[PDB]
């Protein structure tokens, strides 16, 4: 099998050559030319997550690892690995395509993906007094829509057409 | 055998009434899940493991290592939209003054904190504390990894002091419209209002109502603590995940009627045409076990998002304005909610009216003065044993019978226990 | 904008789009043609290729049926709440906030829709606000007069009594004043004159 073979600190008796884990998979061995205790890791391996604004804006993309630390593939280390593509701004804005862990990606301004932490909206501190009451003079109607779905397309098999095609 | 309660006897009669004379502010706690640990599997690390020649017999199956990649992708966003409709119900993230004089009342357990270095507030301290090669890491290197969320605890943080920074500033105006700022002191008068009572009740007891909610803030840190299983909701649902996550890791371990369960060994002691056929029986096996997981994910995001479009409500209707829905925003007369962060989850902590001290009266349907019937405009009539006063329904306050709360439709030969008085007019 | 009305055809044509393209997939057999398994071969090894393929499809066939039964519930749970804001919105002005449209619900017009519905919420916001001195009650002879309906304002000089969602000042009178107790235990109470028809 595939995987990194590095020493180990544990504790193997004399009579033990294998070793398992919690998932009954092998985790260490014993070199049998040399006695040893090698820790048997699987190589690494991860996740790929492109990020693209679209083929109607641009083709540029960015490769969105998942549980890489940036050393074990502009540069960029999230909390939800390596976004190796984009160029991390400081000035916040509304999210755009959620990447993860507060960090959200969109296509601004030169055209390139730029990265930036999400911005829950405008702070507008209320002034507090103990005698200061707001009271509206205007009235301003406005009309909202809500989409709620109410049934989906009804669909019949034939489990004996399906199975076995004429 | 279980017992039902208490066997009280409520006693009842033609002329008897009970109005009560005190009141006990109460806040109650409410945990509801909100959210759950999006998760993501791999198909060619699950049913192969580290094997080239079991994924080539993995392509030669039909489409399932695209579907459920997908179904738990859709999971995921799910998990993402739950936490952006409930703790996202404002746009404007609104700010504590800085003087904190709230006409008495000590919001200091449900504000942020700035001392800690985590912007959470006090309440919100023991409920990431209870709530929480190793399995982790074991799980990861089966092909059975964990997203993190879109929003951190960090931002929920935030996101729950800017609906707790404008319903003590601004009460339900935040809401609906524009932030409307209002005295505390006169929010709770138009909240103490819809409940029956009247809003001289809180202003010659402002003192009293303010002893009662302070001292029923500072029982609720004591009382999650103290409590054996409080945050138990919010841990049934990571326990459900840490076990059918471990459920699932221990299923790679058993053969379906081949000669192992190591992928590795099949192919170096059969040939190539013997292990064809018992690699299927490793192969479509698992399938269904990953297939199993699935399934049982979507009826666990069904769950979940119940509890999620609840939480929603219970934040827009007990949060963003006083509800008149019984059991509801609480168990009594709603008054307000504060919303608590928590993992994978929500505390609201309702405030609700609860009338205590009652005592009995003597009750009439109106009264009679000049020939003619006099019915209570709002309150109830009832009489101390020799004189008839006019009180409120969900507190007592004896007045005089005017002719200002009294209004006269019919005569005194159609209703049926009407008594004799004196209407005072002014 | 009716995007949550194409993401349950979309799941439904991808529903019945995974279920085809497995028609052509050899679950663990030679071929995916049940012909060509029919007539290459001996009827004793037939009967064993012709089942790896029924038994893979039969799993299949499960696979959505099962999917449409967690797919009905969320239909079933989006048809509760259509039919419930259809009764509390259209069929009358309900006070549950963000339930009938964001703001203060007036009234609620549904209309037809392609497997759904839309509502169409017409909700009062106030706008252009400003800002007053306010005062629990007003000691005139000596009891406390608290607004029996509307809050108590002032413009800097004067007192006058508005509603809480619309300014409109009124002289403060006692037929919209009611009094109880007196003006000892009011904290916050001004002085002012209540007048009398
Ligand atoms: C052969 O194996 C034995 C046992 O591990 C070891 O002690 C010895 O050094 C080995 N010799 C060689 C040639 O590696
Ligand atoms: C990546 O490595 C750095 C080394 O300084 C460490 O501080 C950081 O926590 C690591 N992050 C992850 C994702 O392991
Ligand atoms: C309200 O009065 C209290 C006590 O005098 C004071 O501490 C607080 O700052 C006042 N608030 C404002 C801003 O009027
Ligand atoms: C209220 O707002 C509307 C729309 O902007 C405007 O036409 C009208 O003049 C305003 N009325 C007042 C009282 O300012
Ligand atoms: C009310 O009056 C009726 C008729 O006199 C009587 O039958 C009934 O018991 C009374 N109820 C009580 C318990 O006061
Ligand atoms: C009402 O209850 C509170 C708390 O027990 C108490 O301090 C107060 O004296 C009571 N008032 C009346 C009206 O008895
Ligand atoms: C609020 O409660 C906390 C904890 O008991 C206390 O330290 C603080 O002094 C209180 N503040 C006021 C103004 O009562
Ligand atoms: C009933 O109330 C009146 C007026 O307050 C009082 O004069 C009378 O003594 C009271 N009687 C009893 C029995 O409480
Ligand atoms: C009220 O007065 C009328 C007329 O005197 C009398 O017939 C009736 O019985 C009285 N009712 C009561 C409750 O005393
Ligand atoms: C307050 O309102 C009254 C009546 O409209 C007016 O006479 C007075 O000048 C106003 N004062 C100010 C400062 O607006
Ligand atoms: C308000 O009236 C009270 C009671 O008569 C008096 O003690 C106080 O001085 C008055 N205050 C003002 C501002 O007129």
């Amino acid at each position: 099998g595939t995987g990194v073979l590095t020493e180990s600190n544990k504790k193997f008796l004399p009579f033990q050559q294998f070793g398992r884990d919690i998932a009954d998979t092998t985790d260490a061995v014993r070199d049998p030319q040399t006695l040893e205790i090698l820790d048997i890791t699987p190589c690494s391996f991860g996740g790929v997550s492109v990020i693209t604004p679209g083929t109607n804006t641009s083709n540029q993309v960015a490769v969105l690892y998942q549980g890489v630390n940036c050393t074990e593939v502009n540069v960029f280390q999230t909390r939800a690995g390596c976004l190796i593509g984009a160029e991390y701004v400081n000035n916040s804005y509304e999210c755009d395509i959620p990447i993860g862990a507060g960090i959200c990606a969109s296509y601004q301004t030169s055209q390139s993906i730029i990265a930036y932490t999400m911005s829950l909206g405008a702070e507008n501190s209320v002034a507090y007094s103990n005698n200061s009451i707001a009271i509206p003079t205007n009235f301003t109607i406005s009309v909202t829509t809500e989409i709620l779905p109410v049934s989906m397309t009804k669909t019949s098999v034939d489990c004996t057409m399906y199975i076995c095609g004429d | 055998t279980m017992s039902l309660g208490a066997e009280n006897s409520v006693a009842y009669s033609n002329n008897s009434i009970a109005i009560p004379t005190n009141f006990t502010i109460s806040v109650t706690t409410e945990i509801l899940p909100v959210s759950m640990t999006k998760t993501s599997v791999d198909c060619t690390m699950y049913i192969c493991g580290d094997s080239t020649e079991c994924s080539n017999l993995l392509l030669q199956y039909g489409s399932f290592c695209t579907q459920l990649k997908r179904a738990l992708t859709g999971i995921a966003v799910e998990q993402d939209k739950n936490t952006q409709e409930v703790f996202a119900q404002v746009k404007q993230i609104y700010k504590t003054p800085p003087i904190k004089y709230f006409g008495g009342f000590n919001f200091s357990q449900i504000l942020p904190d700035p001392s800690k270095p985590s912007k959470r507030s006090p309440i919100e301290d023991l409920l990431f504390n209870k709530v929480t090669r190793d399995l982790i890491c074991a799980q990861k290197f089966k092909g059975l990894t964990v997203l993190p969320p879109l929003l951190t605890d960090e931002m929920i943080a935030q996101y729950t002091s800017a609906l707790l920074a404008g319903t003590i500033t601004s009460g339900w105006t935040f809401g609906a419209g524009p932030a409307l700022q209002i005295p505390f002191p006169m929010q709770m008068a138009y909240r103490f209002n819809g409940i029956g009572v009247t809003q001289n009740v809180l202003y010659e007891n402002q003192k009293l109502i303010a002893n009662q909610f302070n001292s029923a803030i500072g029982k609720i840190q004591d009382s999650l603590s103290s409590t054996p299983s409080a945050l138990g909701k919010l841990q049934d649902v990571v326990n459900h995940n840490a076990q059918a996550l471990n459920t699932l890791v221990k299923q790679l371990s058993s053969k379906f009627g081949a000669i192992s369960s190591v992928l590795n060994d099949i192919f170096s002691r059969l040939d190539p045409p013997e292990a064809e056929v018992q690699i299927d029986r490793l192969i479509t096996g698992r399938l269904q076990s990953l297939q199993t997981y699935v399934t049982q994910q979507l009826i666990r995001a069904a769950e979940i998002r119940a509890s999620a479009n609840l939480a929603a409500t219970k934040m827009s209707e007990c949060v963003l304005g006083q509800s008149k829905r019984v059991d509801f925003c609480g168990k009594g007369y709603h008054l307000m909610s504060f919303p608590q962060s928590a993992p994978h989850g929500v505390v609201f902590l309702h405030v609700t009216y609860v009338p205590a001290q009652e005592k009995n009266f003597t009750t009439a349907p109106a009264i009679c003065h000049d020939g003619k019937a006099h019915f209570p405009r709002e309150g109830v009539f009832v009489s101390n044993g020799t004189h008839w006063f006019v009180t409120q329904r969900n507190f007592y306050e004896p007045q005089i019978i005017t002719t200002d709360n009294t209004f006269v439709s019919g005569n005194c030969d159609v209703v049926i226990g009407i008594v004799n008085n004196t209407v005072y007019d002014p």
